[PDB]
């Protein structure tokens, strides 16, 4: 289980996965 | 065979219509809430709805991934992905509405902030479903595939914004509650110290002890006022005042009681009603916390009884002080 503190972390990384301008 | 190969596309169109209705439904609720008519359901702490919001929000993140991944591929799989996401946002909207309503009609500004946060998600889903349609069965290079990924980030960005709003809301909704709890623990630590067999730091006079006892009067009234107003700022002020007033009364009581010129029965009596007063007072604060969680007329009337219990000990405390001379 995950709470809001960790969900917002995984989801800010997920925003960068999806972000097609961001590709290291 | 001419099997229907626009069902996915069709699901996107039907999904767009549904999402339009949810947004319209959230605008309606913002209207009611702004007017102050979106009432709390008795109690039903925000902490309850928070879980349902967060749980549904994570499901919506999966539905986002499924939409992105399934835009290229089966019409049927695209149709399925569109339908799933619309079901989830319907549910997410509904649980957020319940969470905002649980804040109570006296905080309408925050209620509208919360509903708008989920409305923003709804809008982002509409755009996402629109982008999958434009990208329906297109391959990587296509700008529609670029646009689909970009649309999906503008979706998850909104989702995390919802989650951030929820976190900010809950902290503000309990800042006074959590301050008052901190005060009750400090009082307990003070009272454990008061009751401990170790002597006070010094002796004092009945007049020093008396001037602290009168402090209880102003603090009890203040606490009753915060429980009736339920204003987090009054709850903060009560917390601060209550902590000092009870701490001070306990210090002076023990110092006065241990003064050599005090007879053992009068010291004994003073210590007893010092403890009694603090304990009656902790029960008053505990009733205040109950009132804050379900602020109905019933609990508030009961504040009168708690105030009387403190006052009864105060009378004893004042007569005990006078009897130290």
């Amino acid at each position: 289980t995950l709470d809001i503190d960790q969900s917002i972390e995984q989801l800010n990384r997920l925003i960068l996965e999806l972000d097609p301008t961001f590709e290291p | 065979t001419g099997i229907d190969p626009f069902t996915g596309t069709q699901a996107c169109i039907t999904a767009a219509s549904a999402v339009s209705g949810i947004i319209a439904d959230l605008d309606t609720t913002i209207m009611f809430a702004t007017a102050g008519t979106l009432n709390r359901e008795g109690a039903e702490t925000f902490a309850d709805h928070r879980e349902g919001i967060l749980k549904t929000a994570k499901v919506l993140v999966e539905d986002t991934k499924v939409l992105v991944q399934n835009a290229a591929g089966s019409q049927e799989k695209l149709a399925q992905a569109a339908q799933s996401s619309v079901a989830t946002i319907t549910r997410l909207a509904d649980v957020v509405k319940l969470g905002a309503a649980s804040l109570g009609a006296e905080d309408p500004e925050t209620q509208v902030v919360l509903i708008n946060a989920v409305k923003d998600v709804a809008k982002a889903l509409g755009d996402l479903i629109s982008a999958t349609k434009a990208a329906a069965g297109k391959v990587g290079d296509d700008p529609a595939v670029w646009q689909l990924k970009n649309s999906a980030k503008v979706m998850v960005t909104n989702v995390t914004s919802l989650l951030k709003t929820v976190k900010a809301v809950e902290d503000e909704a309990t800042k006074g509650t959590r301050a008052l709890e901190a005060t009750t623990e400090h009082i307990r630590q003070e009272l454990a110290v008061f009751c401990s067999p170790e002597p006070p730091a010094k002796t004092s006079t009945p007049e020093d002890f008396i001037r602290m006892t009168k402090g209880i009067t102003m603090a009890t009234a203040k606490a009753v006022a915060a429980g009736n107003s339920c204003r987090q700022e009054d709850v903060i002020a009560t917390a601060n005042l209550s902590r000092r007033a009870i701490a001070d009364m306990l210090r002076a009581c023990k110092e006065a009681a241990f003064h050599p010129e005090v007879a053992p029965d009068v010291r004994l009596r003073a210590l007893h009603y010092g403890r009694e007063c603090a304990n009656g007072y902790l029960e008053l604060l505990d009733h205040v916390l109950l009132t804050l969680q379900k602020p109905n007329p019933d609990l508030k009337q009961q504040l009168t009884g708690h105030s009387k219990r403190v006052a009864g000990s105060v009378t004893e405390l004042i007569q005990a002080a006078e009897a130290m001379k």
